[PDB]
């Protein structure tokens, strides 16, 4: 069922298996975080193309209580081996996405894990060991797959055969049918030796030096003791306002918080509404919007404790006022480039504007 | 990418977006662990010497945009989508139909998206009528002939006037919402 009502909870996740599971620590009198940590657990289950403790996240919790909002920012870090040119051949030139996607390099320390575990204890009032165990029961006795992870599994079969991972997904020669049952032993090990010593199995312990093995293995540069450094953030969210409602959303290293709000706040003074939903003209002025916020995007994203982006500027009421200039009815605009928000921040850039290529997280 | 919401009875809203990247990410599953490794750093640009240069001990930069809707200091909504870059599109049209155009919350997530980064970059849902595609396509974009799903929104909404949550799943994906009562 994709549509539902709750009184004394709710819960909707991407998985029918993961929700559901969900809902069964709520029913119990467990809060939403902990219903939070055991669908990630679920979703790492029955989603694993999709999320997982190979990798991050970003939790935004409303308090209680304390009501005020906070964010468990669990997104993986470079190894103190990574390069700023790694990503290009001998040549200069940059590596094919397909084979970049692969590569030992491209695989950043997981960081949910300690972030779950950061969210629990901050909020959390069960497990340590509960709320894991039902994830444990899907990856031992194994559960019957939909058709989107039957298709990631076919629309992936070459890469999955390159790794370890083909001995499971793709069985004998070809990869699992929808309704074909997929148990993961290896991973309900792991996620069992994560319920007893804790995290710290995975950034001091086995896994984390397990995964320093493969990622070397493939051309990587990733040590244990970059595992053992690694640490969560708590970030306060960034705001902002329309039509009349508080919008918290992500801060960087995040580029979707900011251009979420510009985008709004771009196309607030227009009224779509007037329009059809379907009508040229709402395509048009939302298709041109999503040019400028984006161009903005490509020139000044990027992790704050490394670089420094224009909050303030890139929503200022006069800078949206500059650039709605270049969002009319009456044309395309053909000249779609960063705006400058740094007129309206103190500051300037530590860095440039590198023009960019193409990354297949497309077809 | 995945993006999760829960909601509470002692007013927690939780909005949660998750990914190892590409699908699989790596593909790489650490051996004899089963665990899929990211390329969450292959969000890092590739020339370097801009602010999303690769780093040491940088975070790549993410798309993911949890969001919490707020009416007078008090949650209301709750908006999430996967879809690498296009996540921020995706969020803000449902924000939009939800607000702007005032329409249910399904009717929000269902409605057809567009997604659009640069003059060389269209993508749309099925569900944009023919004759409008050619005629945008007459003034100056780019969108393929044929579309494809974008994002998958899970959205739960708090109603205040009638106690009680919403919480909806979008179709692109097998998603689902289920309740809790007592
Ligand atoms: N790389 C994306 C998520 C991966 C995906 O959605 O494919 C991001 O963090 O913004
Ligand atoms: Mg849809």
């Amino acid at each position: 069922d994709k549509v539902a009502v709750g009184k004394d909870g709710m819960v909707a996740t991407a998985h029918p298996l993961a929700s559901k599971i969900g809902a069964e620590v709520l029913k119990k009198g467990g809060n939403a975080i902990d219903a939070a940590i055991a669908i990630q657990y679920a979703l790492n289950v029955t989603e694993p193309m999709m999320s997982g403790i190979g990798g991050g996240g970003f939790m935004m919790v409303y308090d209680g209580e304390t009501k005020e909002t906070s964010i468990i920012n669990s997104r993986e870090r470079a190894p103190e081996g990574a390069k700023p040119d790694m990503f290009l051949d001998e040549d200069g030139k940059v590596i094919p996405f397909s084979e970049r996607s692969r590569h030992g390099n491209a695989v950043g320390v997981p960081g949910t894990l300690k972030g779950l575990e950061a969210a629990h204890k901050k909020w959390g009032t069960k497990k340590m060991e509960d709320l894991i165990s039902p994830s444990i029961k899907l990856t031992e006795e194994g559960f019957p797959i939909d058709s989107v992870l039957a298709d990631a599994i076919k629309d992936h079969q070459d890469k999955l055969s390159k790794t370890a991972a083909k001995d499971i997904f793709l069985p004998d020669g070809e990869p699992l049918k929808e309704g074909d049952i997929l148990v993961q032993k290896d991973m309900a090990k792991t996620f069992k030796l994560i319920r007893k010593e804790g995290s710290k199995a995975f950034y001091d312990g086995e896994i984390g030096r397990a995964i320093a093995d493969v990622v070397q293995d493939f051309g990587g540069s990733m040590t244990p003791d970059d595992l053992s450094r690694y640490e969560v953030t708590t970030d306060k969210p960034i705001w902002g306002e329309y039509h009349g409602y508080d919008i918290a959303s992500m801060p960087p290293p995040s580029s979707g918080g900011v251009f979420m709000l510009q985008m709004l706040k771009l196309i607030d003074d227009f009224h779509l509404s007037q329009y059809d939903p379907k009508s040229f003209e709402k395509y048009h002025l939302l298709a041109e919007t999503m040019h400028l916020s984006y161009a903005d995007r490509a020139a000044y994203a990027g992790d704050p404790e490394f670089v420094d982006v224009p909050l303030r500027g890139l929503l200022d009421p006069d800078y949206i006022k500059e650039r709605q200039k270049l969002i009319s009815l009456d044309s395309m605009n053909r000249d779609v480039k960063e705006g400058d928000p740094w007129k309206y921040e103190e500051g300037e850039p530590n860095y440039e504007i590198v023009p960019q290529p193409e990354d297949k997280t497309i077809g | 990418t995945t993006h999760f919401t829960v909601t509470d009875q002692w007013g927690n809203v939780v909005s949660y977006t998750t990914t190892i990247e590409q699908l699989f990410g790596t593909g790489i599953l650490v051996p004899g662990y089963g665990l899929f490794l990211n390329n969450e750093l292959t969000d890092f640009d590739a020339i370097p010497g801009g602010a999303n240069e690769v780093q040491p001990n940088k975070r790549p930069l993410s798309s993911m945009t949890p969001t919490i809707v707020f009416k007078d200091e008090k949650p209301v909504l709750t908006v999430g989508s996967p879809g690498g870059t296009t996540i921020i599109a995706s969020v803000f049209q449902t924000i939009l139909n939800y607000f702007e155009y005032g329409m249910s919350l399904q009717d929000a997530i269902e409605e057809p998206r567009i997604y659009t980064n640069s003059l060389t970059s269209y993508r749309y849902e099925s569900g944009m009528p023919e004759d409008v595609r050619r005629k945008l396509n007459d003034f100056g974009h780019k969108f393929g002939s044929n579309p494809v799903d974008i994002g998958n929104v899970q959205s739960i909404f708090i109603d205040r006037e009638n106690k009680t949550f919403m919480g909806v799943a979008d179709s692109s994906r097998n998603g689902t919402a289920v309740g809790v009562n007592i």
